[PDB]
């Protein structure tokens, strides 16, 4: 993350690390003691996909403080569609081998219907992003969960506000853009999968889910975040799935 | 059965002017364009659709041809009296932090 | 692998090897 600000420890309850042989993936939502949606596109390079962890509870990744859980990610289900590589349906739903149990420190992030969400949390100004970022850089706080507080953009408005001359990348339905075109603040590389936090009448709902951008805080950029809601009923429907067998599946979409 | 039974109706429920139609141990009441509830005791608000405010609706909102929308919850969450509120069914519902509650 | 650095909880060694 750019421009942030450490989360509160427990006030991003739904935050989970995404690691590969012990290492940082990516980051990730948790909408039930399960499942966890993230980016698509974490999964394109996985070789070792026995590997596959999932902490949560996590904040500080250089001290101890019974919270953190780790869980086995028995699978990583994707779009038919996602390609790998691009652009477009950069969203991956987790089946964990054992469920997590919540407490104070872990809790599942309220995910809603294709309805409420496209009529209401998508005419809301301000959302919250939030993960690591790159472990490696050397910065103090480095190892500490941030988030952002950042406002959303009707796709045009991103398409046109973006010095968008330049390369400008398709900005699909299956997407939308968040930030400040200025450079200041911004997701970025080790974020991705991450939640883009809504809260509305009191609870707080997964809209977006961070996918990626052109250069972390570029000025006459924005970061673009997949459209959770047009993935809803694509969700909830391979939850009930029987579960299958292989790590990877492609399930067929819509 | 039809003994025991006697008049519901008699107790006219039916506000604002409306049908009552005598049935077993209860009774049903038919209202108004203009009117809505067990007993019609409510006003039709037109524009009560969910589009709009989400209907007042807390969390969702369900539009019904010729009913006034009805609000609901998620998971770990139960409509609360007012029929607009969610409380929740369970310790940790999502949404929710609890270090801060 | 994020037990190779220094500065972390060692019980990112657990997935590890
Ligand atoms: C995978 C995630 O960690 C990461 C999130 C970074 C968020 N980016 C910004 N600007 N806030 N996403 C990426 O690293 C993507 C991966 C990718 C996705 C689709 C196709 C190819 C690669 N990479 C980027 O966003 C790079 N800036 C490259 C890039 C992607 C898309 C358009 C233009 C450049
Ligand atoms: C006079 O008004 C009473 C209070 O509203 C009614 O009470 C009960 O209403 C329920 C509604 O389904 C049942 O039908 C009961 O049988 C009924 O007693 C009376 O019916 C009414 O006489
Ligand atoms: C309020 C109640 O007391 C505490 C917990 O042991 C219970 O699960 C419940 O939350
Ligand atoms: C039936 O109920 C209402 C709807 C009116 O039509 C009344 O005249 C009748 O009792
Ligand atoms: C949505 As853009 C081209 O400003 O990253
Ligand atoms: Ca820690
Ligand atoms: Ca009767």
């Amino acid at each position: 993350i750019v421009g942030g600000k450490v989360c509160p420890k427990g006030e991003c309850p739904w935050q989970v690390l995404l690691l590969v042989n012990g290492a940082q993936l990516c980051g990730g939502t948790l909408i039930n003691t399960i499942w966890v949606v993230s980016a698509a596109h974490c999964f394109d390079k996985i070789k070792n996909w026995r590997n596959l962890i999932a902490v949560l509870g996590e904040h500080d990744l250089s001290e101890h403080d019974g919270d953190e859980q780790s869980r086995r990610v028995a699978q990583v289900i994707i779009p038919s569609t996602y390609v790998p590589g691009t652009t477009n349906h950069d969203i991956a739903l987790l089946r964990l081998h054992q469920p997590v149990v919540l407490t104070d420190h872990v809790v599942p992030l309220c995910l809603p219907e294709r309805t409420f969400s496209e009529r209401t949390l998508a005419f809301v100004r301000f959302s919250l992003v939030s993960g690591w970022g790159q472990l490696l850089d050397r910065g103090a706080t480095a190892l500490e969960l941030m988030v952002l507080n950042v406002p959303r953009l009707m796709t045009q408005d991103c398409l046109q506000q973006s010095r968008k001359v330049g390369d400008s990348p398709n900005i699909t339905e299956y997407m939308f853009c968040a930030g400040y075109s200025d450079g200041s603040k911004d997701s970025c590389k080790g974020d991705s999968g991450g939640p883009h936090a809504t809260h509305y009448r009191g609870t707080w709902y997964l809209t977006g889910i961070v996918s990626w951008g052109q250069g972390c805080a570029t000025v006459g950029h924005f970061g673009v975040y997949t459209r959770v809601s047009q993935y809803i009923e694509w969700l909830q429907k391979l939850m009930r799935s029987e579960p299958r067998p292989g790590v990877l599946l492609r399930a067929p979409f819509p | 059965i039809s003994y025991s039974d006697g008049d519901q109706c008699a107790s006219s429920p039916c506000q604002n002017g409306g049908s009552c139609k005598d049935q077993l141990q209860s009774y049903i009441c038919f209202c108004l364009p203009a009117f809505e509830g067990r007993n019609c005791e409510t006003h039709k608000d037109d524009q009560l659709i969910c589009v709009n405010e989400n209907g007042g609706c807390e969390q969702y909102c369900s539009d019904h041809t010729g009913t006034k929308r009805s609000c609901r919850c998620h998971e770990g969450y139960s409509l609360l009296a007012d029929g607009v509120s969610c409380t929740p069914t369970v310790e940790y519902p999502c949404g929710k932090i609890p270090i801060l509650e | 692998a994020l037990c190779d650095d220094p500065r972390v909880d060692r019980w990112y060694c657990q997935f590890v090897e």
